[PDB]
DNA sequence: CCCCCCCCCCACCCCCCCCCCCCCCCCCCCCCC
DNA sequence: GGGGGGGGGGGGGGGGGGGGGTTTTTGGGGGGGGGG
């Protein structure tokens, strides 16, 4: 066969203890897991990001 | 055991892919030689069920057209040696590279010295089975062949682009071998091979070769994007034969390669290693063309003594009655002959029609049908049409920072129809933009230092309600509707549509409508073939000729046939016009004018066009007189209509 | 039609495609504002020709209008025609009142 | 020229089509003349790559996927033919292509080594060619749970059936070939990123060492996959009954397989010594100690707040630093003024064997799943309980002969094999009374001691530091075992006279040279030294006569340089170093030799809050040592202000004042 | 290489000196006659070049950008040989080409035509100012003052990268006193209106001319062009370059007022024909018949249209006052009375004219508009229909639908023959003689 | 209440940097005391 | 048996080369307000 590539796995967490607002962003939380809420005011084109 | 430069493989070996990736398999030279023989065998020995080699006939045609493009149908490759079809889908950049060389070899075999006419052939893949929307493109599509639909939002100019380019090193022996230029990246020369060092470089002057280039922004079609969501888009690149196969605002279906490249601008502004993307086109589609047998079918049915009536009955077949409207639409849709008297005086060929009348009388539906049927069409209801949105507009060009024109509806539909529904709802400043394009068949913008005249060769068909929402047969026309004489005179057929209670007529119409609703219900040899057959069985109940045939017949009659007037009953048309003028002195009546006299001739020419007859017979002229006189008589108030119809009967009931 | 270039901004009857659009105080809507919806009412579309942008747009929408009678009070002695500022082009577009 | 290469690759691709393929009527099906094609490919290996020293066929065969897409299908389906028939019993022919497939697998999996003698093409192609062997290892272990392994044992059973008398030299070779297949499949490991050093390094170094091809992950290659697929194909059962049947042509590869299993796994990992989550909580608390330490080394306000400290020295001069916390703590200010220096002294540098415990990072564990741990530990348990003494006797009865031609790889793998299982059975017996020290009794038969002594002495004399290090490791476990059987009780007295004189001197001189070598070399020297000292004390020709040979400054330099790694050393190793110091300093009272500033700095750095765990037993030992050490240094300085300067330098080897410096009258 | 160039030059010298038809050496005579009136160019008919020696035409058509300079050089040498005594100075002569080869319409020109001689036609929509290009640079090194010179031919150039024997990294500068320059003009040609495809916007090409082809044609004139379809590398896709035409010949259908206001151009035969036409007794009737001959009746309107085309006499008085010479006519009335058709004819027959529709017009779009030049970021003035109609007619069809403040903007230009702009710091009174 | 108007908003030297070359310094090995 | 000297490798510094560095007018659509 042609080598059907390694599958990547997205680990989609959900149902967190609390929801932070956009205003609650504070830089100790860099690198930590949160849940965030707001209203989507605009969106990008879907594009390929070079991963490996 | 075998010469290594001519080692080759079996077809089952080709299905037995054993490189790491498809591209590594296509480029393996034993596999590549086998693939060349495989596609060559396909182009030679694939046949229609008549036994003719399809690609024999297409190559024959290609050379007769001096074309650079060979149309290959993907399904024909899926039908025979399907591994090649899989490779073509999974790895088109390599596979098309081989298939092009094979196509050139095949046509050079079929036409010796075609290398003198074109040194290269491009196989234009068509009928690729699987389609995506621009919203639907993803990473898994990268470098795959894709098929996409959209509207060409913005088309740039046609440019030369380098194809094979030698470079000069300013050190050592200067000339460097020919690099092949792609659609995404400049040639990078990290080092000069001849002195194995960095350096400055220039394009070589001894030889270089160019190909045509054109970018197109392709965007989600406005009805296809879900409401509230924004339209997605991609850049499409057209090369060589494909430039100017489309123009702004046209919906197109594109087959091409979804490719990507590093772009420091995208990364810079987004902060992630995220790449720009394109579709490199390999085919573009806009249905109205025909085969030699289809041409013979038009010639066959044109001989029928009832062909004008069968056409007229076939106009909007699911609308009951209104044979006068169907006649007016037929005449408009075939059109007259546009004329130019020694270049010193040009005359309109298009026939303009106004559908004036009561609510719920299929006027809007007739216009939607004509949008369905005409080879170039545009539709714009009432308040939705601005003056410049109808003729043309000037914009400050966002990338060129200068003024440029944008063609309105009457530019987009040039050599076509324009369809203004709810015409009475327009603002009068919007309405009065129509005049120049509707008679002089041009638009003369002079704004922002732009000064030029565009072509606007449209037959405009418009639908209006009378003043207050309903007609009144005790009032003359000019009091039924707010339209002034200069715009009324330009609509050179008028159809008045009255919704009167009439017991057996309403019985018949209601019967037809309920029959139409069950006949249009969605639930009402392979299954697809059977369903298309059932659709034809349903259609022949109400359409004397097939609608698919009618569209190509209209397009044929429009483009090939130009009926001459001859043996003219000059005295009859003169007496008709003289009497119409005299009786039109009634102050509110339909304002008979010289453009109506020319309208009789346009309508007679359109009827001769319906017969594919290059001469206008007396029957065509008599039907034209009947239409114009009935259109005039029908517009009159009841107080005089009987007397006028009796008076005019000598010209028309003789037919 | 808006700038961002020229492009189309979805109005109420676009947003209720395959849906229900509810227009309160319908009678107070100007005739200029009323006549615009005659296409979406029946042809289930909106067609535009403006500023170099040309389109036809889906408006497959059930419209629910809550008109007042002229003068507020419904006059039971007059026809339904007489109690409203509508006329036959738009009244024939409603399935029922 | 590369025209020859494209001709070669074209030939190999055509051969790849000739082997066979799937049949839609999916099953794999052999090609016509398949045996001839396999023979021709084997011919290509010998004809080109061996005889011309190229590895071009070894590359092309990976390009055209012959191993993964033909040979493993052939072997697995042939295994299915034979195994399905075995319940029910032209196999006589298909057996031949199965054998030739296994021959080709042993070729394509053959352990690659590059040396100065390897050709330019070979050393060029080495790095990428290793990657395809890793793909081969993944596919061999994964495909149908590795049923090809069952095919291999069937090919071996088809000579084990015929008697020890019956098996011809070809049958003996076939069995040895199957062992080479198992050895190779264990042995493949990712290659080393071999950088060119002609051109200087840029402003950023190498981006990553990762060499795995994109369809491989290190978990595919990990021992968990090997143990799982070997258990599910009963490879362990085959090996156990094979060593049970040893009653010797194949003994070297069987030894080599056990080496290749053991070479990088730590014995204590196989013993415990919510539980995983509880231990995760323990780990999080341990790093939280580091958090509360680095917090005190962090500004309480933003970096631009930037108040300036000035340190006035004891003299009339001033230094300046910006450390916001340092304003209230001169300790921080001093060590920051030290760290501020742009200067660093320049530092110095410093193959035919695999990575192992000989050269791994000192804490590099293998993370078994519990089932794989159980399967592996029970397998090696049954091996000790059956195969150890006979296999070691077999190979050592060989290796007493032919020592002159024992290639370096063979030497190091043998010493490591001995050491690993001796250490393991000692640990299992210290855990379970049911496990017997005498189940590794062959270690103590004097032939074995003589051979290991010969290997160590020769490697030291020959300055082969690799085998020297391995023999040192083997000596450590031999002495460990000897001390145990001294307690368990004649052979202990015998070896305790045989390691006199020249062996005392040699063992004393390893840690004199060890300071120049890698951390693991030094660690093995320290471990050997502690084992030697406890053995000689258990005996206690004269004790002072031996230990004086160790107590000298080059040995102390090895000890200090080993102890510089204290953050990365294990607590038991720090305990061992400080027990050596305890003897040398407190008991033997050569305390002058340790009054040197390298130790003073090292003591502070580990006793600092940024050093050892507050609750560590080794911290307790360093604190206990340091109080006494400081007291003795205070005494010597009070008795000698000259030693304030003597603290900075090596002590004076001019004995006429050196004795006075050492003792001070 | 220069041996072959010498042979090419000698071949062209022989073409000038030897080509003869019916006893006249037409190119020797034309070159001399041009030299006397001091225009240093030669107009060559490529039929004659083909007829002389088709190998020469093969060399020229294979690579005109290398061969045209050699032909120009040959013309200089013959010019000296026939106008300066040998052993008792002129610039490099421009070569102008006349051709009857098959035209390529502007939209069909593409990559296969790059560097080929091309013939086409269109309407000039714009004409830029006369930029200056070097024919000959005097050059010297900034450090060691090594002095040299570079002769330049304008067919696609640079200074040298480093000195011709340290002088630093980029060492050469121009000496403008001994350098020589020529006029270069840019024209924008738009394709012929009746050749535009269905529904397409009309496409246009930027193109350049120099020496005596500058100022030969003006906006609105319909022209046929001979030139080298060629490329330049703009400062802006990838590997994509802007096409243009290096003009080698211009032939307008007629020449009118290109750079002339009091000067004229008429042949003796056409002047005599006009003189005896002027003397005809039925002249006014014949001219009236000529106006819109397919339009019936409307005789007084046709008579008035003749008067509007001819105009009166403009006058300027010692008062300083100016009296309006041109004539304005309004056709007001019923539908289908052929008013628009009459305006179309007048725009067709008038030597200068513009047609616009009132609803298609603007105040600025009619008189003149302010624009901002983008890379200069600076305001300039661009002409509307009144400026382009200057010296002729503006046909304002659909006039009653013109917005009133657009309509009011016509007043001054319609009576005082001027457009008084005061906008963005521009203040001018442009002329509009319409 | 309807239509039209009109108002608003919008489009050549100098520094940083990188590469190359040369010399010096530090370590290791061998010889001499 | 240790110290000095010679020789080789590796690192650092210095020099040289190279490349980069907003209001004003015009047109269009939409919204708001005023007059008949
Ligand atoms: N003769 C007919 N046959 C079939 N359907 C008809 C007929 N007359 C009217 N209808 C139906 O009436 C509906 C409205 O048609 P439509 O085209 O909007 O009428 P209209 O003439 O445009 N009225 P209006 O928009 O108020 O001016 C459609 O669904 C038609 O199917
Ligand atoms: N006297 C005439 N002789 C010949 N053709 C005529 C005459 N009068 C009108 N026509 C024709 O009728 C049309 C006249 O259109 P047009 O020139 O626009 O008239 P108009 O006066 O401009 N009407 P309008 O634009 O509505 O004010 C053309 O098709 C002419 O061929
Ligand atoms: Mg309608
Ligand atoms: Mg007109
Ligand atoms: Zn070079
Ligand atoms: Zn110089």
């Amino acid at each position: 066969s042609p080598e059907q590539t390694e599958r990547v796995f997205q680990i989609s967490f959900f149902n967190l203890p609390t929801v932070h607002r956009i205003r609650d962003i504070r830089s100790e939380k860099i690198g930590s897991l949160l849940s965030i809420s707001g209203t989507v005011t605009r969106t990008s084109e879907v594009r390929p990001e070079l991963y490996k | 055991d075998i010469d290594p430069l001519r080692e080759e493989l079996t077809l089952e070996s080709l299905s037995n892919v054993k490189a790491n990736s498809y591209s590594e398999w296509i480029t393996q030279p034993n596999v590549s030689r086998t693939i060349a023989r495989e596609l060559k065998s396909f182009l030679l020995e694939y046949t229609d069920e008549t036994g003719r080699s399809v690609y024999g006939a297409r190559i024959r045609t290609l050379g007769e057209m001096n074309s650079e493009s060979l149309e290959v149908n993907y399904r024909h490759l899926a039908e025979s040696k399907a591994i090649l079809a899989l490779f073509l889908a999974k790895c088109p950049e390599e596979m098309l590279k081989i298939f092009d060389l094979v196509a050139m070899e095949a046509t050079e075999l079929h036409y010796p010295d075609y290398a003198r006419i074109h040194s290269e052939i491009h196989v234009r893949i068509s009928d690729f089975p699987t389609i995506y929307s621009l919203r639907e493109l993803r990473e898994s599509n990268l470098s795959s062949l894709v098929r996409v639909t959209g509207v060409v939002t913005r088309r740039t100019g046609v440019f030369p682009q380098l194809k094979y380019v030698k470079f000069n090193c300013l050190k050592c022996g200067s000339i460097l071998g020919p690099f092949f230029q792609d659609s995404n990246e400049e040639i990078r020369i990290s080092f000069c091979t001849n002195c194995k060092s960095k350096g400055p470089f220039r394009v070589n002057g001894e030889k270089t070769v160019y190909r045509n280039y054109q970018r197109v922004t392709l965007q989600e079609a406005p009805g296809t994007v879900p409401p509230g969501r924004l339209p997605r888009h991609r850049e499409v690149i057209l090369l060589a034969d494909l430039v100017d196969v489309s123009k702004p605002g046209e919906e197109v279906e594109v087959t091409g390669i979804y490719k990507n490249n590093y772009d420091g601008n995208l990364n810079a502004k987004n902060g992630f290693p995220v790449f720009a993307t394109i579709i490199e086109a390999n085919s573009i589609k806009r249905v109205f063309s025909w085969t030699e047998e289809e041409e013979r079918e038009f010639r066959k049915i044109s001989r029928d003594r009832g062909i004008i009536d069968k056409i007229i009955s076939s106009m909007a077949p699911s609308i009951y009655g209104h044979r006068d409207i169907k006649t007016a639409v037929a005449c408009s849709l075939f059109g007259g002959v546009p004329k130019n008297v020694n270049g010193k005086h040009s005359i309109r060929g298009d026939i303009n029609v106004l559908l004036l009348g009561d609510p719920g009388t299929a006027k809007s539906q007739i216009l939607k049908y004509v949008e369905k049927t005409a080879h170039r069409a545009v539709f714009a209801t009432g308040q939705g049409a601005s003056a410049v949105g109808l003729t043309a507009s000037v914009r400050k060009d966002p990338i060129t920072k200068e003024w440029t024109l944008e063609g309105g509806a009457l530019v987009l539909a040039d050599k076509g129809v324009c369809l203004i529904d709810e015409f009475d709802k327009m603002n009068d400043q919007d309405r009065t933009s129509i005049h120049e394009a509707m008679e002089q068949q041009s638009i003369s913008i002079s704004k922002a230092g732009i000064v030029t005249t565009l072509q606007a060769r449209c037959s405009i068909i418009a639908a209006a309600n009378p003043n207050g929402g309903r007609y009144n047969s005790t009032l003359p026309l000019a009091q039924n509707v707010s339209l002034t004489e200069p715009i009324l005179s330009r609509f050179d057929i008028l159809c008045v549509v009255r919704d009167l209670v009439d017991e057996e007529a309403d019985e018949r119409l209601a019967t037809f409508v309920v029959d139409s609703h069950v006949r249009s219900h969605p639930e009402n040899l392979n299954a697809r073939q059977r369903r298309l057959q059932r659709q034809r069985k349903k259609e022949e109940e109400i359409s004397p000729i097939p609608q698919e045939l009618l569209m190509k017949y209209i397009h044929y009659a429009r483009t090939k046939i130009y009926p001459k007037l001859h043996q003219m009953d000059m005295d009859k048309v003169s007496r008709v016009y003289a009497d119409l003028r005299r009786e039109s002195i009634s102050t509110g009546s339909f304002p008979i004018t010289v453009r109506h006299l020319e309208s009789i001739l346009r309508i007679a020419e359109s009827f001769a066009k319906m017969r594919l007859s290059e001469f206008v017979s007396s029957y065509d002229l008599d039907r034209a007189i009947k239409v114009v006189v009935d259109s005039f008589v029908d517009a009159q108030k009841v107080s005089v209509r009987r007397q006028l119809r009796r008076s005019f009967a000598i010209y028309t009931l003789g037919h | 039609v808006v700038r961002d270039d020229y492009t189309i901004e979805a109005g109420a009857l676009m947003l209720a495609d395959n849906g229900i659009c509810c227009i309160d105080e319908f009678d107070k809507m100007d005739i200029s504002d009323q006549v615009a919806i005659h296409e979406a009412m029946e042809q289930q579309t909106i067609s535009i020709a403006k500023a170099g942008i040309h389109a036809t747009l889906n408006a497959r929408t059930s419209i629910l209008a809550a008109a007042n009678p002229v003068g507020g009070r419904y006059n039971r002695k007059l026809s339904l025609r007489g109690n409203l500022n509508m006329t036959a082009p738009i009244m024939s577009r409603f399935d029922l009142f | 020229a590369d025209f020859s290469l494209t001709v070669l690759r074209a030939r190999i691709a055509l051969l790849a089509t000739a082997i066979g393929g799937p049949d839609y009527t999916p099953p794999y099906k052999l090609g016509d003349d398949c045996l001839a094609c396999l023979k021709d490919l084997k011919r290509w290996f010998k004809l080109v790559d061996d005889q011309q020293k190229r590895w071009d066929v070894a590359m092309a065969v990976a390009e055209y996927r012959i191993l993964t897409d033909d040979l493993l299908p052939i072997l697995i389906d042939w295994e299915n033919k034979c195994s399905l028939a075995a319940k029910l019993a032209n196999k006589a022919y298909y057996d031949k292509i199965a054998l030739n497939c296994l021959q080709l697998l042993v070729l394509m999996t053959w352990p690659l080594i590059v040396t100065e003698q390897s050709s330019s093409n070979q050393i060029t192609l080495y790095g990428e060619l290793k990657k395809h062997q890793l793909v081969y290892k993944k596919t061999i272990l994964s495909m149908e749970s590795g049923k090809v392994l069952r095919a291999a044992i069937r090919l071996a059973l088809d000579v084990i059936k015929i008697d020890r008398l019956s098996r011809t030299p070809r049958d003996n070779m076939v069995l040895k070939l199957v062992l080479n297949f198992f050895r190779n499949v264990i042995a493949i490991e990712p290659g080393e990123f071999t950088i060119n050093t002609k051109k200087s390094m840029p402003k950023k170094g190498i981006t990553s060492i990762d060499t795995l091809p994109p369809n491989v992950s290190m978990d595919d290659i990990s021992l968990n996959t090997v143990i799982s697929s070997f258990h599910k194909n009963k490879v362990f059962g085959f090996l156990l009954t094979l060593t049970s049947s040893l009653s010797d042509f194949i003994n070297i590869p069987l030894l080599e397989i056990m080496f290749y299993f053991t070479k990088d796994v730590n014995q204590e990992l196989l013993f415990p010594r919510t539980s995983a989550g509880f231990e995760l909580s323990k780990l999080l608390q341990k790093e939280h100690q580091m958090r509360k330490n680095v917090i005190k080394h962090t500004s309480a306000r933003h970096s631009r707040f930037g108040g300036l400290l000035s340190i006035q020295t004891p003299d009339k001069t001033r230094l300046t630093v910006s450390g916001s916390q340092a304003l209230v703590d001169e300790k921080i200010a001093l060590q920051k003024l030290d760290d501020s220096k742009k200067w660093n002294k320049r530092i110095i540098k410093k193959e035919g064997l695999p990575n192992s415990l000989l050269n791994s990072q000192t804490g590099k564990a293998i993370f078994f799943t519990e089932s794989n741990g159980k399967h592996f530990k029970e397998f090696i348990n049954n091996f000790i309980d059956s195969g150890f003494n006979i296999l070691l006797h077999s190979v050592t009865n060989y290796f007493t002969t032919e020592q002159d031609r024992m290639v370096t790889l063979e030497q190091v793998e043998y010493l490591l094999f001995f050491a690993w299982f001796v250490k393991y059975q000692l640990l299992r017996s210290k855990i379970d009374n049911s496990a017997d020290i005498k189940q590794v009794s062959e270690a103590l038969k004097e032939v074995t001691f003589i051979l290991v002594s010969s290997l160590l002495r020769s490697a030291y004399d020959l300055k082969n530091w690799t085998v020297t290090h391995a023999g040192m490791i083997a000596f450590n476990e031999l002495l460990n075992l000897v001390s145990r059987t001294k307690a368990a009780q004649d052979i202990e007295f015998i070896v305790s006279r045989l390691f006199s004189d020249e062996r005392i001197q040699l063992l004393s001189n390893l840690p004199k040279i060890g300071s120049k070598y890698s951390l693991q070399f030094m660690k093995s020297c320290i471990e050997l030294t502690h084992s030697v000292l406890k053995v000689l004390e258990q005996y206690s020709v004269n004790f002072q006569k031996v230990q004086a040979n160790y107590m000298t400054e080059p040995v102390i330099e090895t000890y200090i340089n080993f102890l510089e790694r204290f953050r990365e050393l294990e607590d038991d190793s720090i305990k061992k170093v400080f027990s050596f110091f305890h003897r040398v300093f407190v008991q033997a009272k050569e305390q002058a030799l340790l009054f040197r500033f390298d130790l003073i700095i090292l003591l502070r750095e580990m006793l600092s809050p940024d050093g050892l765990d507050r609750m560590s037993r080794s911290r307790k030992y360093v604190s206990q040592f340091s109080d006494y050490f400081l007291a003795r240094l205070k005494k010597r300085l009070k008795k000698s202000p000259a030693w304030f300067v003597g603290l900075l330098f090596p002590p004076l080897h001019n004995s006429e004042v050196g004795f006075y410096q050492r003792y001070g009258e | 290489n220069d041996d072959d160039n010498t042979e090419i030059i000698k071949s062209f010298k022989n073409f000038i000196l030897e080509f003869r038809l019916d006893s006249q050496f037409i190119y020797r005579d034309q070159l001399r006659n041009n030299i006397l009136v001091k225009n240093y160019s030669l107009t060559v008919n490529m039929e004659h070049l083909i007829g002389y020696n088709e190998d020469i035409y093969k060399k020229l058509s294979d690579e005109p950008s290398d061969i045209i300079p050699l032909f120009e050089t040959a013309i200089t040498q013959v010019a000296k040989r026939i106008s300066i005594l040998s052993r008792a100075s002129l610039p490099t002569f421009q070569l102008i080409l006349n051709s009857n080869a098959n035209q390529i319409p502007l939209r069909d020109l593409d990559s296969e035509h790059v560097s080929k001689i091309v013939r086409l036609s269109g309407i000039i929509i714009s004409t830029s100012v006369l930029s200056s290009r070097a024919t000959y640079l005097s050059i010297m090194c900034r450090n060691c003052r090594h002095t040299t010179s570079i002769t330049i031919n304008n067919f696609n150039v640079s200074l040298p990268r480093s000195c011709l024997s340290n002088c630093g990294p980029d060492p050469y500068i121009i000496i403008h006193e001994s350098s020589k320059f020529i006029d270069q003009q840019f024209l924008k040609l738009q394709e012929i209106p009746e050749l535009v495809p269905v529904g397409e916007m009309p496409r246009n090409l930027t193109m350049t001319c120099d020496r005596y082809l500058t100022n030969k044609v003006i906006p609105g004139t319909r022209v046929t062009i001979v030139g080298i379809y060629s490329i330049y590398n703009s400062k802006n896709g990838v590997a994509i370059r802007t096409p243009y035409i290096k003009i080698l010949g211009i032939q307008s259908d007629v020449e009118t007022s290109s750079i002339w206001n009091s000067v004229t151009m008429f042949t003796e035969e056409e002047e005599e024909e006009f003189l005896q036409l002027s003397r005809n007794p039925k002249l006014y009737e014949i001219l009236t018949n000529s106006i819109a001959p397919s339009i019936f009746g409307n005789e007084d309107i046709k008579k008035a249209i003749v008067c509007l085309l001819m105009g009166g006499s403009k006058k300027i008085l010692p008062d300083g006052m100016r009296l309006r010479g041109d004539i304005n006519v309004l056709l007001l009335g019923d539908p289908g009375t052929a008013k628009s058709q009459l305006l179309k004819f007048v725009e067709k027959v008038s030597p200068i004219a513009v047609y616009t529709s009132g609803k298609g017009s603007s105040a600025a779009g009619l008189t003149a508009s302010v624009q901002r030049d983008p890379m200069t970021r600076e305001f300039y003035l661009e002409g509307g229909a009144m400026v382009l109609a200057d010296g002729g007619v503006v046909c304002i069809d659909e006039f009653d639908k013109m917005r009133d403040e657009d309509r009011v903007a016509i007043h001054e230009a319609m009576e005082q023959q001027t457009i008084s702009i005061a906008k963005a710091g521009i203040t001018t009174v442009l002329n509009s003689r319409t």
